[PDB]
């Protein structure tokens, strides 16, 4: 998230990015997006053709120009805060001393070693990334003493304190939860909220000891005061230290980052291959020619010549060098690809930010990404030097690795990018650079129903700041066409949801060759996967959260169908229980949703109750109008007349706070004592875990004032009077009035002589007063309802709801709201990190290569999952499709039953007989959507009434709709006699 | 799809209907809507019957069914609109395992034994805990005024 | 021409709605037929919310419009 | 038939010593992990030595030696 400690250091850092090829451009773009204060580029070499297949900043008109100078304009335009300068000299000690990070991207071994030694000598973090075809390389050295300050991507833990006793151990017990198991002995803890133990707050962090049955201790608390109740205990992180060997030393004894042992051996082979390539470049001057058989033999010979004793002596290799691997790497080491560049640039920029902000565990000096699977299989034709020969097109970087045939196959494609938020935008960049649909026989399509926001454009490159309001689809299409002039993007604004099944149906999905879904929800992903399964279309799905990332491919009939986490899909749109709202928000999250929904029901419905409904057809004689008027009018002031007073004061805010917390809690206590239940009399536990107290406002405390400000500003904005921010003068005014309540204690509750109002004792006088207030509001100005807007800070919504939640949770003894809960809330969500977005986009680009390549086995495809904070990356081949069977019928999750209708449309009996005989299955329930067509427990009369009819006519008669003009198939779900409540039979495609 | 599961549940429950529930029916057009006559056992609700309406969202069984008392019923934790605060239906105790049969059994228990722990009508819950005699008075009146005649 | 009208309860029940007739005089009849309070849900096509003061011609109600309503509020 | 103690690693930099058996199933391991971490089974999966774990196979096939860290990976929704 946005941590001020780390962000203060981020802006004050300076990073040099040498060798600004495609990989360097990716690293610089990610750094600029994340907001690195200064960025000195360095690449005096002229732009070539092969740099136009991976680098997006350079265009065709920037040919024969310095890459750094050409990219400077666009890189500065990306974010104005970043001061992207270009250095035209040479990498000298004076230059290296001033910077904080130095990234040599795609630089020769000589320069790598020289700059690495120079940087490791003084203080400078050094990275050396390089992509050679389909294999990457990253090295990170951060000196002999680099102290990370927060080694995990997790908020410090917090737990509600139940009770603490005094003694030598000072054992305290806490409420049951996952935090009880999470807490471990030897940790470090602090305390901030507690009733009792006054000076224990703000004390030094202290260790703990874990005992059985979830027993914890703090130490010696006997000397201290009495303890009433416990708010929370917070864990404290322990700064770690790392020492990295310099480059010249680590090049001999590499320490690779891997999650296995076989992968470590594979990375050792890759490292040997890269060293062989560097030695070849030093011995011959030129890189290996594209797919040249002669050069590959020289490279593998050099790999053998590389010292076998160069390897570690404490662990001999199980087998000598992998000749096949080295030969393949040499053969494909000609060009530079766009997805690989995105992936490695994402990882390198994440490492640079790790170095800059002293956050997250840094990489252990070596990472090797292998993606050779995208090459054609053994049986198929490997690309030749003749078609890999460069011609002069922008895609000759890709050609030198894959071939002109593959380039043409990529060019002749139709795809459908569903969603272009952030992953969609970067997938669009990858598609434009690759050449997906850049011909006349191909094309593209972008589907988005949103509009650019000031919050979204923060870390997005396709969207500018002058586009707020215009559709994301249209802006992304324009950006993609600007990137690749030959591309044909067709922006569509209509979303992909079950309602819009007449636009995106048959005719639409018949042209598309694949689908790429970068969506921000689970239900949308499940729907898109269902459509892709129904139409048998390849699907590429990505998802990011913080520094997490997932990229998956679901090719039909080879890979398992996408299955959504139904629990989370339902949780996305689900109401919260009302018991916590009424009397027990046991946690800060329930008190938060209580505040949100209480504000919603008090403001949004107020606008409709003042004017529309009252003035149109109804009066106080409706179901309960007095209650609706009471929940809004008196709590916001007696009023009853046109308010000539300024709508920005404290007279009504404090009364509302009194009614919200103090009066509410007192009323609840009068309803039932906090310790006893009247009906129970002698319950199992008298007052179990519930002891609410009324709160008294303190002017000094910040939460109470911030709530007052927020309420006053929002009320002014809502009534329409120009509201001024109280934080300058009116906060001091409300502090100047310390005791407005003692003079207005009794009358403000209800009318003038209603201390408690008993039960419906308000009477006709109060009813007529409410009616008069309604009439006055109806003849007065209309209050305008407002929605939850995170971008507009002036509305004071997030602060108001957070303050209310904190106040009520402290009233109930609940620990205060933390930023983690607000982040977990769907609203006020943080943008995805540019690094993980680029990583998933690059992995999806590799999957696109594999998909476009043609008919491929399942073992060729890979699903990837990464976590950049922990440097944990996996790329695993996916499972086979599930095989479900009932009796003699066998099926998977992709196949479908296809029964024809016939020129004379068959009847229900005909369809049933066809099923029963052909596929040997006796149908018991035949559903069309949510419409029954034939049961088995149905009465014989009903069966003889429905059965003689025909299916198309029956659907008409039941639904009341008509067959769609151009309808091709009707999907019906069928069950069987004697089947389990889990077996899902394949959907029946009645071919009408 | 949840529709097949709902159809299977209704067909299973029709052959052995619970004693307190009669004419558990649904329209073939929309099978995710059950109509039923709750028949209480404990007075004064024992006199009449109440038509309820169970609605199954397409996310079933991962989304609790919504129960609404179409007939006006005098219950401390049932709103005049017919909404019900059954603990299992609330999104804190819901599991896909729990069936609508169990939910309806809990509903019968709730109707026969008025609840005060979670009052949807806190006002009337207060009147209940203060003057249960006045509560029986209004209960009898509302049952005889709105309740549907009890079928055989 | 026919325009797809659907309800949030799973039943479409398409109704005769034309551009030559004001949308208000048709939505009031639809709400009266359904029986649910209009303030519960706002009718919306393609994701564009509808306001009491909002011209439909500016947003261009498409034939076969994807009009659907979203449940709101908290009755209980 | 002898039991072992694996260390399931939570997604927020935490580990926990579960006591399982080589004759159990990844489904049982997932149930224990879910129960301890307050997460739904269908929302997360768990991986070991890079490769993921199918929740229908015994843990013996996957080579879980004692004192092993089975990572827990969450299904991501942000886009
Ligand atoms: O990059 P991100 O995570 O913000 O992605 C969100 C984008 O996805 C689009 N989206 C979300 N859901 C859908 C559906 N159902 N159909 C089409 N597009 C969709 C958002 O509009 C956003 O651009």
């Amino acid at each position: 998230v946005l941590g001020s400690p780390a962000m203060q250091r981020i802006q004050g850092a300076r990073v040099l990015v040498s060798g600004l090829q495609g990989l360097g451009a990716e690293v610089a773009k990610n750094l600029v997006l994340m907001g690195v204060g200064s960025l000195t580029l360095h690449d005096p070499h002229p732009t070539c053709w092969s740099d136009l297949a991976a680098q997006f900043l350079l265009s065709e008109q920037d040919l024969e120009r310095s890459r750094a100078e050409a990219s400077q304009e666009l890189l500065a335009q990306l974010n104005r805060a970043v001061q992207v300068v270009v250095h035209t000299g040479d990498i000298t000690e004076d230059l290296l001393l001033d910077f904080q990070v130095v990234v040599l991207t795609a630089a020769k071994l000589e320069e790598q070693l020289k700059v690495g030694t120079l940087c490791h000598k003084h203080g400078v973090c050094f990275l050396a990334a390089d992509t050679r075809g389909l294999v990457g390389q990253l090295f990170c050295d951060f000196g002999e003493d680099f102290t990370v300050q927060d080694p995990t991507e997790a908020e410090p833990l917090t737990a509600a304190i139940q009770h603490i006793s005094q003694g030598s151990p000072g054992i305290l017990t806490l409420r049951k939860g996952a935090n009880t198991h999470y807490f471990r002995d030897g940790d470090l803890v602090t305390f901030s909220g507690i009733e009792g133990m006054v000076e224990l707050n703000d004390c030094d962090p202290r260790s703990i000891h874990v005992r059985e049955d979830g027993s914890l201790e703090i130490g010696d608390t006997t000397t201290f005061s009495r303890y009433l109740r416990g708010g929370a205990i917070t864990e404290v992180k322990r700064p770690k230290t790392v020492r990295h060997k310099s480059l010249d030393t680590a090049l001999l004894q590499p320490h690779v980052v891997a999650q296995s042992s076989q992968e470590v051996h594979h990375a050792h082979c890759l490292h040997q291959a890269f060293c062989a390539l560097h030695k070849f470049q030093h011995l011959h001057g030129r890189p290996p020619q594209p797919w040249d058989p002669v050069d590959a033999e020289t490279v593998v010979g050099l790999a053998r010549d590389l010292e076998p004793l160069k390897r570690t002596e404490e662990e001999p290799l199980e087998e000598p060098l992998d000749e096949a691997l080295v030969r393949t790497v040499a053969l494909s080491s000609a060009g530079v690809l766009s997805p690989m560049v995105a992936m490695l640039g994402a990882v390198a920029a994440q490492e640079v930010l790790k170095a800059i902000s002293r956050k997250f565990m840094p990489l252990d000096q070596w990472l090797y990404f292998d993606a050779l699977d995208c090459l054609p299989e053994d049986g198929e034709l490997l690309p030749s030097p003749e078609d890999c020969a460069l011609r002069g097109s922008r895609y000759d970087g890709q050609i030198a690795v894959f071939g002109a045939g593959f380039q043409e196959k990529l060019r002749r494609q139709h795809y459908l990018l569903v969603g272009a938020g952030a992953i969609g935008c970067e997938l669009l960049k990858v598609f434009a650079l690759v050449g997906l649909g850049a011909g006349n026989s191909g094309g593209l399509t972008v589907v988005d129903m949103d509009h650019i926001e000031r919050s979204n454009l923060s870390r997005q490159f396709l969207f500018r700041s002058q586009d707020v309001g215009r559709p994301k689809a249209e802006v992304a299409a324009a950006a993609a066409r600007g990137l690749n002039p030959d591309l044909q993007v067709i922006p569509l604004t209509y979303p992909l949801d079950p309602t819009t099944e007449h636009i995106y149906g048959d005719n639409f999905f018949s042209r598309v060759d694949g689908v790429a879904a970068a969506l921000d929800s689970f239900q949308a992903r499940r729907y898109v996967a269902a459509r892709c399964t129904h139409y048998l279309k390849p699907l590429l799905e990505a998802g990011t959260s913080g520094t997490w990332g997932s990229a998956t491919v679901f090719m039909p009939h080879v890979t398992e169908a996408y299955r959504a986490p139904a629990s989370a899909a339902a949780s996305e749109d689900a109401p919260y229980p009302v018991c916590t709202v009424r009397y027990f928000p046991s946690t800060a999250e329930h008190t938060l949703q209580w505040a949100r929904h209480e504000f919603e029901e008090l403001f949004r419905l107020s606008a409709e109750t003042i004017n529309h409904h009252q003035q149109a057809h109804t009066s106080l004689a409706d179901m309960d109008e007095p209650q609706t008027l009471t929940l809004l009018k008196p709590v916001l002031g007696v009023l009853r007349v046109r308010p000539q007073n300024w709508q920005d004061c404290v007279a009504w805010a404090l009364g509302h706070w009194k009614l919200c917390f103090h009066y509410g809690i007192k009323q609840l206590l009068r309803h039932f004592p906090p310790n006893k239940v009247l009906e129970d009399g002698t319950p199992f536990w008298s007052g179990p875990k519930q002891c609410p107290q009324p709160l008294e406002f303190d002017t000094n405390q910040d939460t109470h004032l911030l709530y007052v400000l927020a309420a006053a500003n929002l009320y002014a904005q809502m009534h329409g009077l120009p509201g001024s921010q109280d934080w300058t003068a009116l906060r001091e005014l409300l502090k100047l009035l310390p005791q407005p309540d003692p003079q207005q204690m009794a009358p403000i509750f209800a009318s003038n002589l209603e201390l408690a109002s008993a039960s419906a004792e308000f009477g006709p006088e109060q009813q007529k007063e409410l009616n008069k207030a309604l009439e006055v509001w109806s003849v007065g100005p209309p209050l305008k309802p407002l929605m939850f807007e995170k971008d507009d800070d002036s509305n004071f919504h997030v602060d108001f709801v957070v303050a209310a939640a904190s106040l009520r949770c402290q009233n109930y003894g609940i620990p205060p709201v933390n930023r983690a809960q607000s982040k977990r809330i769907v609203g006020q969500i943080i943008p995805a990190i540019a690094t993980t977005t680029a990583a998933v986009a690059g992995l999806l680009g590799l999957e696109l290569y594999k998909v476009v390549s043609g008919p491929r086995p399942r073992s060729a495809f890979r699903h990837s999952y990464l976590h950049l904070a922990e440097n944990y990356l996996i790329r695993y081949m996916p499972f086979a499709p599930a095989i479900q069977t009932f009796h003699h019928l066998k099926w998977t999750s992709w196949d479908r039953l296809k029964v024809p209708a016939g020129q004379p449309e068959r009847t229900l009996e005909s369809l049933l007989a066809h099923l029963q005989e052909q596929h040997g299955l006796r149908v018991r329930i035949l559903l069309h959507g949510s419409a029954l067509l034939y049961a088995a427990g149905w009465s014989p009369e009903k069966q003889a009434q429905h059965l003689p009819l025909r299916v198309t006519e029956l659907v008409q008669q039941l639904t009341g709709q008509a067959p769609a003009p151009g309808q091709r198939v009707l999907v019906l779900e069928l069950s069987c006699e004697g089947d389990d409540e889990d077996t899902a039979f394949p959907p029946l495609h009645y071919e009408l | 799809m949840a529709s097949m599961r709902v159809v299977k549940e209704l067909e299973d429950l029709q052959k052995k209907p619970p004693p307190y529930l009669r004419n558990l029916s649904s329209d073939d057009a929309n099978v995710l809507v059950w109509h039923a006559l709750l028949l209480p056992d404990q007075p004064p609700y024992h006199l009449k019957a109440f038509n309820l309406r169970i609605s199954f969202p397409p996310e079933y069984p991962f989304k609790p069914p919504m129960i609404k008392f179409t007939t006006k019923i005098y219950h401390p934790n049932v709103d005049e609109n017919g909404q019900i605060c059954l603990p299992i239906i609330s999104s804190e105790n819901w599991k896909p395992s729990t069936k609508t049969s169990q939910v309806l059994e809990a509903l019968n228990v709730l109707v026969n034994r008025p609840n005060i722990r979670e009052p949807k009508r806190m006002d009337l819950a207060d009147l209940l805990t203060q003057n249960p005699e006045l509560f029986r008075k209004n209960a009898e009146e509302f049952t005889l005024r709105f309740g549907v005649d009890r079928p055989s | 021409l026919s325009i797809l009208v659907r309800n949030n309860k799973g039943r479409s029940s398409t109704y005769e709605v034309r551009l030559t007739q004001t949308v208000a005089h048709l939505k009031q009849q639809v709400s009266g037929l359904e029986g649910v309070q209009d303030d519960l849900f706002w009718l919306t096509f393609e994701g564009k919310p509808l306001e009491d003061q909002l011209p439909l011609g500016e947003y261009g109600l498409k034939p076969l419009s994807t009009v659907f309503m979203n449940l709101r509020l908290r009755g209980g």
